[PDB]
RNA sequence: UAGCGGCGAGCGAACGGGGAGCAGCCCAGAGCCUGAAUCAGUGUGUGUGUUAGUGGAAGCGUCUGGAAAGGCGCGCGAUACAGGGUGACAGCCCCGUACACAAAAAUGCACAUGCUGUGAGCUCGAUGAGUAGGGCGGGACACGUGGUAUCCUGUCUGAAUAUGGGGGGACCAUCCUCCAAGGCUAAAUACUCCUGACUGACCGAUAGUGAACCAGUACCGUGAGGGAAAGGCGAAAAGAACCCCGGCGAGGGGAGUGAAAAAGAACCUGAAACCGUGUACGUACAAGCAGUGGGAGCACGCUUAGGCGUGUGACUGCGUACCUUUUGUAUAAUGGGUCAGCGACUUAUAUUCUGUAGCAAGGUUAACCGAAUAGGGGAGCCGAAGGGAAACCGAGUCUUAACU
């Protein structure tokens, strides 16, 4: 093992294109752009979406809703991420000293994903009918 | 897993995942080039067409004369002219991810066990800062290209190695990939074996 | 002299060219 | 890095100008000339490596024919009575036999009336 | 730099579970009383982007 | 992202979080204690730099060679094997380097202190009016007048004033928070005409500054302004005494120096185009992309004569250049006088896919710290759950009064 004696492993090192270097290599006179277009002019080509002057789909189409901003606030939690949490009881600030949610997070659903395996506390946050009966079988004790 | 001391001739107990992994080269490759890259310190430009010193004018009018089209002089294609890609100064530093660091010393640790290029001595000392005493020593030791770490900073050591080229003397933190390969032999205090695997796990 | 050369270029091109010389519009 | 192009190109025009020797002109001189000379020549060698074949025979042919005619019987009708005799032999050894030994194609010829008879 | 969205149809697509998107349907917005209430009825629910006009949405909406 | 936006092209935050760095004060005013904090200036003193500098280790023999620093032997130094020069590549030849020191004088920065000035603290007050706000017209805020808060103000106006007022994105009410219409203030931040040291997967004379050279010169232009080309004898000039032809020439032949003069100043190496001298072969009854396949003869070498090579090429079959653009070019369509040198799919950041590698329901850090490619740092980002315009529900959800 010395600094003569490494190689890479295979397939990780592929060479790359090079234009314009013969006609042996493929990419020849014109590299891969054809002949006389906009296409192959430098710089050339059309923005996004640019379908000729037809009207595109981000504009034949309507706009629809609206954005909620209290959606950005709240949060959903994994059954698995429980026990992440230190003292067996799950809050909004204990759960953002997980690092779990997130700081600015005021609401939380927790969620059927995952599975828990040990008694935790619930408090203050909304749950689902799975997680109420995955909680409580566990041993949980969900309260507000 | 166990090393062979030299000089006392005794065992020293380390663990196998990290003095018995087996050789990853690809990995190691990848850390030895990013190491290398990042010394590299990448200062170089040269000027553009927008940067040669010169004048926005028409060297001669566009049509009627019978000499090719041109609009200046700062032409990629003239003598003199710009350079049509000039480069600018770049980081050529790549991300390494911690696991892979870790992974690809131990794997070169692991080698040169494999390989018998690493010496572990308890103590490695010089009394006086002389490098006659340090040739003495790696002469009495038999070694010639060496790499010695240390898990004390010892200045006499570090004056009396600072002469040879054909040794380096490092603290166990300032390790690198690049000279435990380009070394023929590391010699590692037995402290600094305790130093490495502890920041190894 | 190729700056009896830029004379030359310079203005042997600037001498402009008088002009065609056949009055002929093909049109 | 500034690769400086020098001594690649020169020994590249100068495997193509060795190749043109013999060449009249600029053929022999001029990389841009000879070059469009050497390629010509390769192509007018791979065509005439299929047309030597051609040629050869030909002319094997009309040495059988003018040595068929001495011994009074064309080619047609001696190929013919070869293969009804089955002489496999081909015709670039007929016409060195045509040439060197004419008893030899004297006899060939018998051969060949015999088996149309 | 970053690739910036194209404002518009992030206002009139939304990605799906696997990938795709949904949208509105168009011709439901003025000229009402003269189309069948059946045309208007399969109209109202969202559709998803078909998969030949699926990549200019794409290339516009890198964001997801 | 939220938003803005012929809701087009595009523009594009903030709250909040992580960091670098952190510093607070004064007047709108009287007193009381009086010089009290701090700052400024000016002296002195000390320290640390700067502006000249000093010392600074250790090698000989032999071989080749013009010349040793090279080779082969045998030693020595090293807190100095950075670098450069020396007749070829020098740790030990020189200059230096590591390290150790050094300033009559001037000056910077710190402290300290003297002097000068400066006021400190306590109490009771006061609390910046043509101002805020408003109307009109514009501008700035990511926000294009929109439902548009906020800021500025050209114009017309115009408050209350601590029981008061401003803001919290039209607006009102409640609540919270702050106190405008007077000022000052270090740091972290930005840049490099210039100086010093060092570095380079930067160039090496058509490159790199326009400029390696008496270059912003020569030259051009009325002028502003534009703006070149051009490097190398040799280790050392030892740069050719003298002789000869020649015009008391140029230039050259000798001689001489030198390792070398096919290194002689038009000077390292000296390619190609281009132009010549010499030799071999062919060529003056013969028609065309000039070659190719065959092939006689001639000349020349080798050779066991065996016959191969090499050069030429009488005659002969076939055979209308290259590029580009084109339905399609020998085309009488474009382009190129030739050579040599340069000359065109890059770079940065985002994103997706593939491959590869690491970890794996987890993966990963950025800024920054750090002497430092380590380690720390998980702020955050992606992913493991979606549906719905949304509230919301949740392995389901939406639609619908409800779904077979
Ligand atoms: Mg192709
Ligand atoms: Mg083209
Ligand atoms: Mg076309
Ligand atoms: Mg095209
Ligand atoms: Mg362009
Ligand atoms: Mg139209
Ligand atoms: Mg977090
Ligand atoms: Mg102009
Ligand atoms: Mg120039
Ligand atoms: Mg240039
Ligand atoms: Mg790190
Ligand atoms: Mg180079
Ligand atoms: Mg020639
Ligand atoms: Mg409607
Ligand atoms: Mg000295
Ligand atoms: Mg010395
Ligand atoms: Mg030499
Ligand atoms: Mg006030
Ligand atoms: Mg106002
Ligand atoms: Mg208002
Ligand atoms: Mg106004
Ligand atoms: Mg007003
Ligand atoms: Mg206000
Ligand atoms: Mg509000
Ligand atoms: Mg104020
Ligand atoms: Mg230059
Ligand atoms: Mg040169
Ligand atoms: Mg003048
Ligand atoms: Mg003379
Ligand atoms: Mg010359
Ligand atoms: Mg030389
Ligand atoms: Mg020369
Ligand atoms: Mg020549
Ligand atoms: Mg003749
Ligand atoms: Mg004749
Ligand atoms: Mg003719
Ligand atoms: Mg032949
Ligand atoms: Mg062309
Ligand atoms: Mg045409
Ligand atoms: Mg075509
Ligand atoms: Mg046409
Ligand atoms: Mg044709
Ligand atoms: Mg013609
Ligand atoms: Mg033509
Ligand atoms: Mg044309
Ligand atoms: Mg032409
Ligand atoms: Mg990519
Ligand atoms: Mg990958
Ligand atoms: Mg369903």
């Amino acid at each position: 093992m010395r600094l003569n004696t490494l190689s890479p492993a295979e397939g990780s090192k592929k060479a790359g294109k090079r234009l314009g270097r013969g006609i042996g290599s493929g990419l020849g006179k014109t590299g891969g752009r054809g002949h006389k277009g906009q296409k192959s002019r430098s710089g050339g080509g059309v923005r996004r979406g640019f379908e000729g002057g037809q009207m595109p789909l981000y504009r034949r189409l309507p706009k629809f809703g609206f954005t909620s901003r209290k959606a950005a606030i709240t949060a959903e939690i994994r059954l698995s991420d429980l026990a992440k949490v230190e003292g067996g009881v799950v809050d909004l600030n204990t759960l953002k000293a997980a690092n779990i949610i997130g700081i600015q997070i005021e609401f939380a659903k927790v969620i059927l994903a995952g599975e828990v395996t040990t008694p935790v506390t619930v408090r203050g946050l909304r749950v689902t009918k799975g997680a109420r009966a995955a909680i409580e079988a566990a041993g949980g004790k969900i309260e507000e | 897993m166990e090393l062979v001391l030299k000089d006392a001739q005794s065992a020293l107990t380390v663990s196998e995942t990290t003095f018995g992994r087996d050789f990853n080269e690809a990995l190691v490759h990848q850390v030895v080039v990013a190491y290398a890259a990042g010394a590299r310190q990448g200062t170089r430009a040269q000027k553009t067409r927008a940067e040669v010193t010169g004048s926005g004018k028409k060297p001669w009018r566009q049509k009627g004369t019978g000499r090719a089209r041109s609009g200046s002089i700062k032409s990629p294609i003239w003598r003199s002219g710009g350079v049509t890609f000039a480069a600018r100064p770049q980081d050529h530093s790549q991300k390494v991810n911690k696991k892979m660091y870790r992974g690809a010393l131990k794997s070169i640790l692991s080698e040169l066990v494999r390989q018998d290029r690493l010496i572990v001595v308890e103590k490695f000392s010089v009394e006086a800062p002389k490098t006659k005493l340090l040739a003495q020593k790696l002469k009495d030791m038999a070694l010639e290209d060496v790499l010695i770490i240390t898990g004390e900073l010892d200045e006499n050591l570090f004056l009396a190695a600072r002469n040879l080229h054909k040794v380096d003397v490092r603290d166990a933190t300032g390790i690198d990939p690049v000279s435990l390969i380009a070394f023929d032999k590391v010699v590692m205090t037995a402290d600094a074996v305790k130093q490495v695997e502890e920041m190894l796990a | 002299m190729s700056g009896k050369m830029t004379g030359i270029v310079k203005w042997f091109n600037a001498d402009k060219g008088f002009g065609f010389i056949t009055p002929d519009d093909g049109s | 890095a500034r690769v400086k192009r020098g001594v690649i190109a020169r020994a590249r025009h100068k495997k193509i100008l060795k190749q043109a020797k013999g060449y009249y002109g600029a053929r022999s001189r001029v990389y841009r000339v000879a070059f469009q000379a050497v390629i010509k020549a390769g192509q007018y060698a791979y065509r005439d490596r299929r047309q030597r074949k051609r040629q050869f025979r030909q002319l094997w042919i009309a040495r059988i024919n003018a040595a068929a005619r001495q011994n009074g019987i064309s080619y047609s009708k001696f190929i013919n009575g070869l293969k009804k005799a089955s002489v496999e032999i081909d015709r670039k050894i007929l016409a060195d036999i045509a040439v060197f030994d004419k008893v030899a194609f004297t006899a060939l010829v018998e051969k060949a009336k015999a088996a149309l008879a | 730099p970053k690739i910036k969205t194209v404002r518009g149809a992030a206002k009139r697509f939304k990605k799906t579970g696997k990938g795709g998107f949904k949208h509105k349907h168009a011709n439901l917005r003025h000229i009402l009383t003269k189309k069948a209430t059946k045309r208007k009825r399969h109209l109202r629910p969202k559709a998803m982007v078909s998969k030949g006009d699926l990549g200019l949405v794409i290339a516009c909406l890198p964001y997801a």
